[PDB]
RNA sequence: GACUCGGUGAAAUUAUAGUACCUGUGAAGAUGCAGGUUACCCGCGACAGGACGGAAAGACCCCGUGGAGCUUUACUGCAAC
RNA sequence: GGUUCGUGGUAGGAGAGCGUUCUAAGGGCGGUGAAGUCAGACCGGAAGGACUGGUGGAGCGCUUAGAAGUGAGAAUGCCGGUAUGAGUAGCGAAAGAAGGGUGAGAAUCCCUUCCACCGAAUAUCUAAGGUUUCCUGAGGAAGGCUCGUCCGCUCAGGGUU
RNA sequence: GGUAGCGGAGAAAUUCCAAUCGAACUUGGAGAUAGCUGGUUCUCUCCGAAAUAGCUUUAGGGCUAGCCUCGAGGUAAAGAG
RNA sequence: GCUGUACGUAAGCGUUGAUCCAGAGAUUUCCGAAUGGGGGAACCCACUAUCUUUAGUCGGAUAGUAUCCUUACGUGAAUACAUAGCGUGAGGAAGGCAGACCCAGGGAACUGAAACAUCUAAGUACCUGGAGGAAGAGAAAGAAAAAUCGAUUUCCUGAGUAGCGGCGAGCGAAACGGAAAGAGCCCAAACCAAGAAGCUUGCUUCUUGGGGUUGUAGGACACUCUAUACGGAGUUACAAAAGAAAGUUAUAAAUGAAGCGGUCUGGAAAGGCCCGCCAAAGACGGUAACAGCCCGGUAGUUGAAAUGGCUUUCCCUCCAGAGUGGAUCCUGAGUACGGCGGAACACGUGAAAUUCCGUCGGAAUCCGGGAGGACCAUCUCCCAAGGCUAAAUACUCCCUAGUGACCGAUAGUGAACCAGUACCGUGAGGGAAAGGUGAAAAGCACCCCGGAAGGGGAGUGAAACAGUUCCUGAAACCGUGUGCCUACAAGUAGUUAGAGCCCGUUAAUGGGUGAUAGCGUGCCUUUUGUAGAAUGAACCGGCGAGUUACGAUUUGUUGCAAGGUUAAG
């Protein structure tokens, strides 16, 4: 309240729609997948056993924020384009779930 | 009331203490017991229809239960008592 | 009635009070501050200038995005026709 | 423990504490006298805390933590008590007097006599209403605007065919 | 005996409806709401304002800023004379 | 031992077993739904039957007699059969509360939006009706989506999300998920049988029995196999009403260890000191003061004639269920939907699905019908218009046992006391105040003043400055007495200097008083500013105002740390 002056609200425009079949993804990064031995299979059902993931929201996606020092087998809903060359590059493979 | 009318008592606590009696009277609706020589209390007495001489009269008042100890008739000390069915009719006994 | 005697015995009010006057100052109209002037202590009957006296959170005035009652071609409605 | 600069303060911010009720634990005093209360010329920088003595006559502190119905001088505050005015206003329309008597006590009660008041009423009946206020015998705490030996007051017995 | 409150009665005055009537009394919603007044209880120590701008069916209210306090920061020490 | 609180005197009963306690019975005036009729509450007046008294009237007992509903039966009109109506009998209801919880009908405003009307407050308060111990809801015409789940309810979350909204104030879910608790059933209809009513006249159309109840559709109807009590189920739904027995429990009770230990204080010992003891018992309370060992009792162990409940057993009662076909037939009609008008769903007509009410219209009915947020197609899920259903949930006038960092008599219930009283009011209705002798009445014999009250002694008691508002007994307030000052003086009343006089302390550069001298316009509130001729307070005492729940944010602390943490249960 400011008086029966305008609210600032008042004052300006509502913006937008909340989408229904909105996706939103639960975001793994690189770092964590340092700690397993080269050669192995990543999943999402190993990744929630390990307690880094809880809530699979709509789908496991793996962003390149960081390094990877190791091979791996990675298999997940969606796959940053970063992230795909980062795993290839160290060896690793790439399976879209 | 674990002492009855009839009873010889001796006096646990109490001023009069160590001394013994009999029971002449017993309130169970406020356990207390009128007991012989004991607690004797100075009545100061206008004259009425009786005691029409008026007085300051020496006599007993009751004094409380539990301040109060029975006697064996036998053995003439002082006995805790319990209780006994002898054939089927209980009783008091000592210990 | 009031006044004195005898009996009985309230009230409104009340910050505490050993409660003068003039002139002035001061929230601009002082029993209470200043400076001067008067004034031994305690009451009784009478008067009412003041205590901006008592009573009644001014009824005048203004305010409140307060209220009620009334009116109408104010607005929106309702019954009834 | 030192040096330097500071140490008026409303609204208001910040901090450190005093105290009350209760709880837990530890450790205590207290019928050879607890809390409480009364008086004191003691203590601490403050809120406040001890000591002594009297009264009281059975419970209460201390320590560290914790929890709060937490501390009043004002609200034309609420309830209770007591003042002030103040021995004041008032004692509620009216004619009483004296003698005898009762009685601890009499303007006030009872009796007598004179006097005075109403008299289309201040009389006599009776509804409504009130519901024992009627009668008798005792009584005088309170009530009665004074008084009281009296009462429509208090007690106890009766009384309405 | 009848008429009862969004009502009734009025030879009509806003008159009367149990000492209440421009809409009874009581109980409840109800601790109505009150930008209004009043009040808000112990101590010390440090710091210490404002009564301005702007907007406001706003003007004795409020909101943001300016002004106070507390804490933490950061340095190419920026403040003041 | 007893004849209550409740003293008292009188008179009496009790071990040939009282008072008392528990269970079942009996009796239970009059009113009140109140019911034989009336009625101004607790009053009045009756009738019909049988009996009784009187010389007979008069009078007395006992039983029945309300209204409505349903059901039979009998009478019975206009009107002719008949129905209405009337009468009788068998059942049933009526009314009250617990100011609580829930279901429906009806339904505000104050308030908030810093006006206000949509909206909110709020489907709240309130009225009324129905109830029941719970109610309501409920066994998918469901929720959902590349995967399915399997009745309802309640809780945690989702989430203050999605969204609704003068898109303002504000209103605000649901499902998935996780838990408590768990349970499933019955009709209708086709179809068979009987009976009656129409003669719908060789067809219906109503009352009962069987049959059958559902979605990959099920059933009737055809057959096979079983089945007639083999076995199973049950009064908590699935049908309903009874009975016994056993055990357990509740409503009375019983038994129940151990110090009269010594000594000190003391009015009194339960306390101090020194010795012991018991403990499945150191709960509580009482007792002359703080008791495990004094009393009642507690732990423990026992027990109930009678009645009530629960759990089991028996009796009793009652019980066709699988399969394959699928000629045909059935599967909730004035509903389901739609229009109009309103409402409930978080959803305010909004694109407005879904549910409900009123009124108009008005389907298909299995190659059928509904829903998936307008709607269309496809897909998926499901069968409405009929009914029942425990448990988990909500509340507490009550009973039993118990608890409290709850009150402790201005508190706590309004009410610790004869309180919904006194009192106020015509009434509805409002509504107080008021606790404490003592361990024990031992409650002051006797004397004196006095008419009494009240005192002073005496005496009781530890104590009467504990004496019938009686533990303690503050302050305002009223007084008695006295050490110091005061009748030439004004002064917010004190302070500072200070003589003289008087006392002697928590002993310290002390106390009380103050001639006289200086200075000095209360407190609070609100104000630019108040001694203020602005406000408030008579005084004294008590009570009397930032709190709690949930959420947001920030600071500090602690724990774990790219992890942390669980909610319900
Ligand atoms: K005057
Ligand atoms: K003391
Ligand atoms: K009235
Ligand atoms: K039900
Ligand atoms: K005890
Ligand atoms: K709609
Ligand atoms: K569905
Ligand atoms: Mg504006
Ligand atoms: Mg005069
Ligand atoms: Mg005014
Ligand atoms: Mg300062
Ligand atoms: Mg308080
Ligand atoms: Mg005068
Ligand atoms: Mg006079
Ligand atoms: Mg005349
Ligand atoms: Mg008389
Ligand atoms: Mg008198
Ligand atoms: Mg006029
Ligand atoms: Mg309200
Ligand atoms: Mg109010
Ligand atoms: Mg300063
Ligand atoms: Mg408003
Ligand atoms: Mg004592
Ligand atoms: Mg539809
Ligand atoms: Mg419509
Ligand atoms: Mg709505
Ligand atoms: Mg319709
Ligand atoms: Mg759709
Ligand atoms: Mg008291
Ligand atoms: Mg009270
Ligand atoms: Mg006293
Ligand atoms: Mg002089
Ligand atoms: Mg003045
Ligand atoms: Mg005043
Ligand atoms: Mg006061």
């Amino acid at each position: 309240f400011e008086g029966g002056q305008l609210p600032l609200f008042r004052r300006i425009p509502k913006r937008g729609f909340t989408n229904i079949n909105r996706k939103e993804f639960a975001i793994v990064n690189l770092d964590v997948l340092n700690r397993f031995e080269d050669g192995t299979e990543v999943t999402p059902e190993l990744l929630v056993e390990t307690g880094i993931i809880r809530n699979e929201k709509s789908g496991i996606k793996i962003l390149s924020n960081g390094n990877i020092e190791k091979k791996l087998t990675v298999k997940a809903n969606k796959f940053s384009a970063a992230a795909k060359e980062a795993i290839e590059a160290a060896g690793g493979k790439t399976e879209v779930i | 009331m674990h002492v009855k009318k009839g009873d010889k008592v001796k006096v646990i606590t109490g001023k009069d203490k160590g001394k013994s009696g009999k029971v002449l009277a017993a309130f169970p609706k406020k356990d207390r017991v009128l007991i012989e020589g004991i607690n004797m209390v100075k009545k100061h007495t206008k004259p009425s229809n009786v005691n029409p001489q008026g007085g300051i009269l020496n006599v007993e008042a009751p004094i409380h239960v539990s301040n109060v100890m029975l006697i064996d008739p036998k053995t003439g000390e002082p006995t805790r008592v319990g209780y006994e069915v002898k054939g089927d009719k209980k009783v008091r006994v000592a210990k």
